[PDB]
């Protein structure tokens, strides 16, 4: 079936069988901006699982197939290296929990 | 079939020519010595484009391998179109693009639409949309449906058993 | 070419760097549609052979039943293999995508065809032996002292039907492929297309083999420069051997 | 349909072979009682065959 | 059938029925010589046939 397969029913014919194939198939695409990745203090921060968007002024970090923003955080995202050689990167704060 | 003239040059003891099928090609003119190229004279395939006859007894004639831009046609009336395919005589052109019906061929198909007529078009491949691809501009989804759909498979055919001596000889014993 | 491999129960081998592998692989889709007719093939003129021969119908139309079946399962062959999506997508006037070249992978504006130049490397290594479908009576009167093939086996009933798709429209559907891939991933398969920067999208495919995103960020100019250099390497090789196809 | 098409050849495939007992194949004639009656035991052997 | 479903057929190919007969023998007028061959006064024997 077309889409995210979740599951199939079979059901017999004569001579023959039948798939009825449930699957996820995305709606409501709404456009955002986004960047590979945030500097924050020199280091930059790309998503362990998931992308960065922005609404226009505050950057969450949302899951591939569906838009559920959450704040940027530590355990959200990973760091590697400093913040100059990611092409497209981003000025934003990543917060920490305290 | 059809006599032309022949650049052949037959030795002085030769009389006929011959294709790799053994058929005569060429033939000496037993009055005036002078080479004759033999050709068929039926040639070019032929389609019959219809609805469904209780839907009307109208049909569109392509003739494969003629140009339509006298012809080796049956009849050419009305409505002479010359298609990539051949040269469709009996249907209607339009310059619409709609989903394919009746597949002509060479990318062109025909439909029964209305006065009730045949029209024949050039196929659409599908709805042309663009997406506004941007450096920084993602599209995400927001929401969701399930969609179930069905897809059939053929599993199995019947199961068939001959006898010879039933078929070839039915109550025959001397068979 | 033999070669051991080097075994311990605390040792192992971890790459430090990578290349980008460009391969071609060429399948057959469909072959030529053909028409058979028994009455101009066993009785080409003759009235008595055909009146001769009426009494074969069933197999004459067991034959040309089978052959049609032929024809309809290559139009459904292309059909199912180059109509996956119903969108003719088409790519963007400005061509970014972080540095990644596709100029021989897509369109060129500038030929009677919408071929690519890989296509168009293609679709000149292969010669077809019908090149078209239009072979007038007068021109197979005309060519007697040529034995054209064609017009021999036109002659005895056996006719070329013409593909339902030409070759301009599956490269149509090859363009709208390849700008549905570029622009937005697998999603436009997966229903409607979601743009998403070629980087980031390489970025997915990357995180999908099993290493992390962020190597191709800092590794972002030499991947694709590797992808340019393979790309170039195919369309060298297929512009010098003919074996290929 | 993509089931009634198996139905359909099969079926037609066996109409069609009961059709095919209706020629001579260069016999005088389609038919073995017609030929063993009008011809004697020693022809009727070779229109058999 | 009587009846055809919606689509597309081949059918026989474009026939062309011959116009005229015509007839072309060598040019020669001379009656093969029957009287001689056999009305002979005088046959040959077998072994010198
Ligand atoms: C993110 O913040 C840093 C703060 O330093 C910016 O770095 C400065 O950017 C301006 C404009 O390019 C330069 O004139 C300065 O020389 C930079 N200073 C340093 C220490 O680097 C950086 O440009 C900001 N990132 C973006 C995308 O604007
Ligand atoms: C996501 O889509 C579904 C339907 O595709 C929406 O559910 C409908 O919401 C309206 C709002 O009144 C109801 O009238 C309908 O009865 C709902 N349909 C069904 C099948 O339940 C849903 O609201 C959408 N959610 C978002 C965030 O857009
Ligand atoms: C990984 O392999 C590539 C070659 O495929 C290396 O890139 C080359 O690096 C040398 C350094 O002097 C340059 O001269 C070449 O021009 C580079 N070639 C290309 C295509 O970029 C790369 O350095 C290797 N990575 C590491 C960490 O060593
Ligand atoms: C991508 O590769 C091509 C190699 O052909 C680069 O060069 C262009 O090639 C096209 C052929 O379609 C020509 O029409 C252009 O005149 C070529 N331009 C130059 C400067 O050589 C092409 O430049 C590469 N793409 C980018 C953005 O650089
Ligand atoms: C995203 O931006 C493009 C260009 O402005 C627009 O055509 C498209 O409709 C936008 N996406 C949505 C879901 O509105
Ligand atoms: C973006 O989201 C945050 C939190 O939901 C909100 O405070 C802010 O007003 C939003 N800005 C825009 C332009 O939508
Ligand atoms: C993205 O595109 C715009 C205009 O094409 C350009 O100004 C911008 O610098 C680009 N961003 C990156 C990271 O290349
Ligand atoms: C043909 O059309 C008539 C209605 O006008 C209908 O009664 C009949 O069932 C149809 N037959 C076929 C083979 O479609
Ligand atoms: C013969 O058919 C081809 C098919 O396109 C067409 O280009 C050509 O014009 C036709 N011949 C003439 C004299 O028009
Ligand atoms: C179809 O389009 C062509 C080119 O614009 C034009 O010459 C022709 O008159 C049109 N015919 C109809 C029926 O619209
Ligand atoms: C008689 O024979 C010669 C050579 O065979 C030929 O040229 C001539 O045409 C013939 N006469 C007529 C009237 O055809
Ligand atoms: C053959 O001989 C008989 C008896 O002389 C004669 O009547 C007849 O005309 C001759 N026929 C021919 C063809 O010479």
């Amino acid at each position: 079936g077309k889409g995210y397969h979740l599951m199939s029913f079979p059901q017999s014919a004569p001579h023959g069988v039948v798939f009825l194939h449930v699957t996820y198939v995305p709606a409501q695409e709404k456009n955002f901006t986004t960047a590979p990745a945030i500097c924050h203090d020199g280091k930059a921060h790309f998503p362990r699982e998931g992308v960065f968007v922005s609404n226009g002024t505050h950057w969450f970090v949302t899951q591939r197939n569906f838009y559920e923003p959450q704040i940027i955080t530590t355990d959200n995202t990973f760091v590697s290296g400093n913040c100059d050689v990611v092409i497209g990167i981003v000025n934003n704060t990543v917060y920490d929990p305290l | 079939g059809v006599l032309t003239e022949s650049n052949k040059k037959f030795l002085p003891f030769q009389q006929f020519g011959r294709d790799i099928a053994d058929t005569t090609d060429a033939v000496r003119d037993p009055q005036t010595l002078e080479i004759l190229d033999i050709t068929p004279c039926s040639f070019g395939g032929v389609s019959v484009i219809t609805p469904g006859t209780n839907t009307s007894n109208q049909v569109a004639v392509l003739y494969q391998d003629v140009n339509c831009t006298t012809w080796r046609v049956y009849s050419t009336g009305s409505n002479v179109f010359q298609t990539r395919a051949g040269c469709l005589i009996g249907a209607e052109h339009v310059n619409n693009s709609y989903e394919c019906d009746i597949p002509i061929g060479a990318g062109i198909c025909a439909s029964y639409q209305t006065s009730q007529s045949i029209i024949a078009y050039t196929m659409s491949l599908g709805a042309e949309n663009s997406v506004a691809y941007s450096n920084n501009s993602i599209a995400i989804p927001t929401n969701f449906t399930i969609s179930v759909t069905t897809e059939i498979l053929p599993v199995s055919m019947t199961k068939t058993s001959v006898d010879c001596t039933m078929y070839i000889c039915g109550d025959s014993t001397e068979c | 070419a033999e070669n051991s491999v080097a075994y311990s129960n605390n040792s192992i081998a971890i790459p430090t760097n990578f290349t980008i592998s460009v391969t071609t692989e060429i399948l057959p889709v469909s072959m030529t549609k053909t028409s058979v007719d028994c009455t101009m093939y066993i009785c080409g003129d003759s009235t008595e052979c055909s009146n001769l021969l009426l009494q074969y119908g069933s197999f004459c139309t067991q034959l040309n039943r089978a052959l049609t079946g032929i024809a309809v399962e290559q139009d459904k062959n292309t059909q199912e293999v180059f109509a996956q999506v119903k969108q003719i997508y088409k790519t963007p006037p400005i061509k970014d995508f972080g540095g990644f070249n596709f100029s021989q992978i897509l369109p060129d504006p500038s030929k009677p065809s919408k071929r690519s130049f890989i296509e168009d490397l293609l679709f000149n290594k292969v010669t077809l032996a019908d090149a078209g479908f239009i072979k007038q009576y007068g021109d197979c009167l005309g060519d007697i002292a040529a034995r054209d093939l064609i017009c021999a086996q036109k002659f005895n009933g056996l006719t070329v039907l013409p593909p339902l798709l030409t070759d301009e429209m599956i490269a149509q559907y090859t363009s709208a492929l390849l700008a549905g891939t570029i622009t937005s991933g697998w999603t436009f398969g997966a229903g409607a297309a979601l743009q998403i920067p070629f980087a980031m999208q390489m970025a997915y495919r990357f995180n999908g083999i099993g290493v992390t995103q962020n190597v191709l960020y800092e590794n972002q100019k030499l991947i694709a420069n590797q992808f340019n250099s393979a790309i170039g390497k195919i369309q060298d090789s297929l512009s010098s051997t003919a074996s290929a196809l | 349909g993509k089931l009634q098409d198996v139905v359909n050849q099969n079926a037609q495939a066996l109409n069609t072979l009961v059709k095919q007992l209706s020629s001579n194949f260069g016999a005088i004639s389609s038919v073995l009682n017609d030929i063993l009656s009008r011809l004697d035991k020693c022809e009727a052997e070779v229109q058999i065959d | 059938s009587f009846t055809v479903e919606k689509g597309i057929y081949q059918t026989s190919n474009f026939r062309v029925q011959p116009t005229e007969s015509i007839v072309r023998f060598p040019n020669i007028t001379n009656l093969c010589p029957f009287g001689e061959v056999f009305n002979a006064t005088r046959f040959a024997s077998v072994y010198a046939w």
